């Protein structure tokens, strides 16, 4: 039962990866949205 | 028989120094004290050292102040204080905090248009106020709170003062806009500051909605009379017409009452409007009912010119059947069985502003009285009897002029201090409770109260300084066999602000060679101001008004080596919006919230006395205090 | 900017702390002015009136002012570029004076208006040049361009989801104006799932005082042991007792200990070696 | 315009002559100028207790208090101003003679009437300790103390203190009107039986200063 509590989930795996390639490209775009962070709104602004 | 105790702070703090009361009584010549702190559970030494040595030209008191590191849920996180007296180990787990001190957002302006530059600055200091360099995390969130801009800058070397600004898009959502700044060591702790976004253009003059009363008696047959004060932003009356309407709020719903809509000329720069009764009661469908609810004025004044136009608004005015109120929030909630009991009445008006000059009593003896200070605090004391049975009083406002049904009433429960081993052994402190001012003197009280038989044996008492939720001081009270009333000379400093707490306890041995320890809080309120000085008056010691374009010398008179931010707002923007301003009064306020104490002073026993006051006892023949795990205070229970 | 200015101070000391000083206010004033309003925002070809509001704050002096608005070819007004447009009015002592004009914002941008009067007999005047934002014929909208969901180990299989976005049509965008696109990444994380543990409230009996011979040992330490280390898996130690778990370690210490005067050169040492005992003593060590 | 070696002066025209035997005995400071009139904020102490201290108040008086041991030889006081900027050798010093209270044939039962000395002003109340002092063969008689009330040189009022056995301390709740102005006195004595059928008195006065403002 104690061993069942640290190999204990929770259920998550939020590991993504997202990529923005916008006609600006003139470099590129990469924001990782990890857990604990997570649900951190990342957000992105074009004038065009 | 050497009884080593131990006092820390209720609750510990991270990267700040906390201090730690070494003690050592009945004890003979020195002895190496070495203390260590340690995560829990297991043991990964997050400080081993401080140690020092229990002098007897010092009473056997020690002093060593300490610092938790960082190196980082939901569950709180505790440590193990291990403190070692020669051989002898006595060791308390104590709660920690994650909040490692305070943010203070500051705006040039309260409200913004589509297109201009926002000026903010973000303070950084500890939990005394002090200045810190830290890393700090910046958001701006819009009114639907989606972040836009997020920085991270450090005061390093700033003097905890963060400088910064952000421009306003045209293309944007108008209304509540929010700044959002945390620590960096501690997410979870964040603080905000909020600052309007309209099409806006600044008015020519400002408008004031001052009821006759800051609240409103049912039974008033006049009813609410207001006075509509309208005047130029350069000061000269101002001349027009107003449209003043009435209201009824309940929690957050409000009932507009179309048959209260006034329209009274402006003259002299003055106005006056009158809510009869008669159609308050109409805007309803039983008086006593209305009682607890607010009514709220919302005037509009027009120039004569039709040029200008202003939207003023009083809301919050209470309608209660008693001018007054009473608050037992300042008084302790445990009585010493037969001891004068100290009742700390704080009366206050409807609106929460303190109440000066009020009378007041108890139930019975209707010949005691007070009146009340200058800071809403009444000075009461009663003689209670060697029951150990609760006793109940009820507090009741003598002003005259008015009749016992508008009188405000409150009834509170105190319980007798429960004695070890039922010895009837107490200590009281009464404090000669006046608006103290940094720089003066308070007489500390000492009452003892225990039978002769082993009164010979208190030759001292341990008193500690509670303060902003650290200890500021502890020392030792002489006291010579046959003495039931010494004094203790405490001068006041600049530290004590705003209040600052005072546990004083005695330990011996008697009743069966059983260790005891009897112990009394007090809360005491210091006039809350800046703790060092700040003012800026005019350069010229002459002359008038100036005029646009005019130099003008600003004197600026603050403390040396202090850095000073300035700003100057044209007064028309705060008749837009007043709210989220920055005023040192809301600084304490937020420090008084942190305050790790949650009673106004005494206990149910020796071991709640210390935990009640934000302390904890450990001692090495077993007397400990209650297990504290919990942040928040006790969740108010009414 | 003629009207009263508060200025608030804050100092920040390393040994008084930080101190919000009090709101310090200034009055600006002249004896006569003028207070030109314009609105915030005024369409362009749409043909307004301002107001210009001539103040006289004089004992007992009416003045006879003139009041001049000059041209601007940004503006269509009565004054041109070889016409003036003044009037000639009087102002009443310790009152104001509102003054009509009639403009046309011909060209959007921060234009500029400008107004000046003086009076007559007395040297005195005062002009005032503040500018208004001249916006074309549009609305403010949020049209939303698309909403879908984001899950390569769901949607679109392969692994690494792809998404066509299109640009926003806005077939009704009026000429000549800004558009922003702002794209919003937002986790949908969904916790939960864990069986409870022990209530531990009711179970404070493992806490067993080791003692004995070999074996004897081991049954009494056995408990105290797996106490600890269940109760500090599941930081349950709150609502058992946190000054109770330094009393465990010491008995799971003395155990230890006094396990040692049983190890033989390898229960009772004038017995011969178990094979199971050893291999248990090793499970809990 | 006074010629001195010491900017102020002081006087203990304003404190009691006497004190009680292992009591806490108050010192009414009185520090003025050169020319006589009050100084204000000037810090003072007692020859010994360098740690304590007390201000001048607006009225030119300071609040000190001290504690005595049981022993009926006289109490010598030496009062130091200790305002900062200064020397040792520019401070004034003055030295007073405080004498035991002779209880009735040397019963040593005496009478404490300690007052939270502000500056009164006609409204507000006044916290009058009544601290005993008798060894309890004879505290259970006392159950009452017999004020009374000077004023202009008339009696202003006169009532009763209840005690109850076993209070060494009882406060009494005193009004003050427009009619203590300008200074009023307190007297406050207990009579019983006790030590051989024998008759005492003991008795403790104190002088307070009210505002000094128009009736
Ligand atoms: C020393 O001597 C003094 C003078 O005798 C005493 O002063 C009086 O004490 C009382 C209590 O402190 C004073 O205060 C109050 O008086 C008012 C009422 O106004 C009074 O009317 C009184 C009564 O006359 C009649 O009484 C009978 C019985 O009830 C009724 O049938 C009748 O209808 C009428 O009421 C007068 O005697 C009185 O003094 C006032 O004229 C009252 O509301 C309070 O409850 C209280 O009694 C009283 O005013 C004093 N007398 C004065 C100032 O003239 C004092 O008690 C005593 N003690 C010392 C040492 O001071
Ligand atoms: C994207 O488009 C939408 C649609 O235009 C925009 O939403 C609109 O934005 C403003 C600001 O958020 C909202 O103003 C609020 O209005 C609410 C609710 O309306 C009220 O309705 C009740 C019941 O009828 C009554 O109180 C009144 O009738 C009132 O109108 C109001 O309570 C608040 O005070 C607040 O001002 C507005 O509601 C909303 N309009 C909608 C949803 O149709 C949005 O701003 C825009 N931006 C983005 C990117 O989301
Ligand atoms: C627990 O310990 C603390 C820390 O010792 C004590 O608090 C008080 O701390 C101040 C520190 O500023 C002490 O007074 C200071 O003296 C220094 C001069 O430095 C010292 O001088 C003395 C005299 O020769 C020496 O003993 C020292 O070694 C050193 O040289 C001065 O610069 C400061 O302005 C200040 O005056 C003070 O000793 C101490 N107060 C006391 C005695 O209680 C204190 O013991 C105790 N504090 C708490 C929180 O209870
Ligand atoms: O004795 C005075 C006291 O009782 C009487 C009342 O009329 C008041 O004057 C006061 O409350």
């Amino acid at each position: 039962l104690a061993q069942y509590q640290k190999d204990a989930p929770d259920h998550q795996e939020l590991n993504l990866d997202v990529s923005l390639q916008l006609p600006s490209r003139s470099s590129k775009i990469t924001h990782r949205i990890h857990w604990e962070s997570a649900s951190l709104l990342r957000s992105e602004e074009t004038k065009e | 028989s050497p009884m080593y105790s131990i006092i820390t702070p209720n609750i510990l703090r991270l990267e700040s120094e906390e201090t730690m009361v070494l003690e050592a009584h009945d004890a003979q010549g020195d002895v190496p004290v070495t203390v260590t702190v340690h995560d829990f559970p297991g043991k990964k030494l997050v400080l081993s050292s401080e140690k020092t040595v229990l002098t007897p030209a010092t009473n056997h008191m020690g002093n060593v102040t300490f610092t938790i590191p960082a190196n980082r849920k939901g569950r709180n996180k505790f440590v193990t204080v291990q403190a070692t007296f020669g051989t002898q180990v006595v060791e308390k787990v104590v709660l920690v905090s994650l909040q490692s001190g305070y943010l203070f957002i500051q705006t040039d302006k309260t409200i913004y248009t589509p297109g201009s530059t926002v000026l903010y600055r973000i303070f950084t200091v500890n939990h005394k106020l002090l200045p810190v360099g830290r890393t700090v995390m910046v958001n701006i969130e819009n009114p639907e709170g989606i972040p836009v801009k997020q920085d991270s800058l450090s005061s390093q070397n700033q003097l905890g003062v963060l400088p910064l600004s952000w421009d306003i898009p045209e293309l944007v959502n108008m209304g509540q806009w929010k700044i959002r700044a945390y620590y960096e060591n501690s997410p979870q702790q964040v603080f905000s500051t909020e600052f309007e976004v309209k099409e806006y253009v600044l008015p020519s003059f400002e408008v004031i909605v001052e009821p006759t009363e800051k609240f409103y008696y049912i039974y008033n047959e006049k009813g609410l009379e207001v006075t509509i004060t309208a005047r130029f932003l350069y000061g000269k009356k101002v001349e027009g017409t107003a449209f003043v309407i009435f209201g009824i709020q309940d929690g957050e719903q409000r009932i507009s009452l179309p048959e209260s809509l006034k329209r009274i000329p402006i003259e002299d720069g003055s106005g006056e409007v009158v809510l009869s009764r008669k159609v308050l009661l109409d805007g309803v469908q039983r008086a006593e009912d209305l009682v607890g609810k607010s009514l709220y004025v919302s005037a509009t004044v027009i120039l004569h010119s039709g040029s200008d136009m202003v939207q003023a608004e009083r809301s919050g005015i209470p309608i209660v059947t008693s001018p007054y109120q009473i608050h037992f929030t300042k008084t302790p909630k445990y009585f010493k069985p037969g001891m004068p009991f100290d009742l700390m009445v704080f009366v206050t008006n409807p609106d929460g502003s303190p109440a000066y000059r009020v009378p007041v009593a108890v139930q019975g003896e209707d010949t005691v009285q007070s009146l009340t200070q200058g800071d809403g605090v009444a000075k009461l004391s009663i003689n209670t009897h060697p029951s150990q049975k609760p006793l109940s009083i009820t507090v009741r406002t003598k002003k005259q002029e008015l009749s016992e049904a508008e009188q405000a009433t409150r009834t509170m429960q105190a319980l007798p201090y429960s004695t070890v081993g039922n010895s009837n052994n107490y200590l009281h402190l009464s404090v000669l409770r006046t608006e103290l001012r940094p720089g003066e003197t308070l007489n500390v009280n000492f009452l003892l109260r225990m039978d002769r038989a082993h009164e010979a044996k208190i030759r001292y008492y341990t008193y500690l300084i509670m303060n902003k939720g650290r200890l500021l001081k502890a020392g030792r009270q002489v006291r010579e066999p046959g003495q039931d009333l010494v004094v203790l000379p405490l001068s006041i400093t600049t530290d004590f602000i705003p209040s600052f707490r005072l546990v004083a306890y005695y330990t011996l041995i008697g009743a069966s060679g059983q260790r005891e320890v009897v112990a009394d809080s007090v809360w005491v309120d210091v006039k809350d101001s800046c703790v060092g000085s700040l003012v800026v008056k005019s350069g010229q010691s002459e002359d008038r008004q100036p005029v646009p374009g005019q130099q003008m010398t600003l004197k600026i008179e603050g403390d040396h080596g202090a850095r000073v931010v300035l700003v100057a707002v044209d007064k028309g923007v705060f008749v837009l919006n007043k709210k989220n301003k920055l005023t040192q009064s809301k600084i304490w306020d937020v420090v008084e919230k942190a305050d790790i104490g949650c009673t106004p002073g005494s206990g149910k026993d020796y071991a709640g006395v210390f935990s009640d006051a934000g302390l904890t006892f450990t001692s090495s023949s077993g007397q400990q205090t209650a297990q504290r795990a919990e942040l928040q205070c006790p969740q108010p229970a009414a | 900017s003629i009207t009263t200015w508060e200025i608030l101070a804050v100092s920040m000391s390393d040994k008084k702390g930080i101190c919000v000083a009090d709101p310090f206010e200034v009055t600006v004033m002249q004896d006569f002015f003028i207070d030109l309003r314009l609105p915030y925002s005024v369409v362009r070809n749409e043909q307004v009136e301002i107001r210009a509001v001539l103040y006289n704050y004089r004992q007992n002096q009416e003045l006879k002012v003139r009041v001049e608005l000059l041209h601007n070819p940004a503006f269509c007004s009565l004054a041109t570029t070889k016409r003036r447009h003044q009037q000639t009015v009087t102002i009443p002592p310790k009152s104001s004076l509102s003054v009509p004009y009639v403009i046309v914002p011909l060209k959007t941008g921060l234009q500029e208006v400008e107004v000046k009067a003086a009076v007559y007999h007395h040297f005195i005047s005062d002009g005032v040049r503040k500018s208004l934002k001249v916006v074309p014929e549009g609305i403010r909208m949020n049209k939303t361009v698309a909403v879908r969901t984001l899950d390569p180990e769901r949607l679109g299989r392969e692994g690494v989801q792809k998404e066509d976005i299109p640009p926003a049509d806005l077939s009704d965008q009026v000429p000549d104006t800004e558009s922003e696109t702002r794209i919003l990444l937002q986790g949908t994380p969904v916790a939960q799932m864990t069986e409870d543990a022990v209530d531990a409230e009711r179970l404070k009996h493992l806490i067993v005082t080791p003692s004995g011979c070999g074996e004897q040992n081991m049954i009494g330490m056995t408990p105290t042991v797996i106490a600890v280390h269940y109760l500090d898996e599941t930081e349950q130690w709150e609502k058992f007792g946190l000054e109770k778990r330094q009393g465990a370690l010491e008995l799971i210490k003395k155990g230890y200990t006094q396990q040692l005067a049983f190890r033989q050169p390898s229960a009772f040492v004038k017995r011969a070696p178990s094979t199971w005992l050893t291999a248990y003593v090793v499970k809990v060590f």
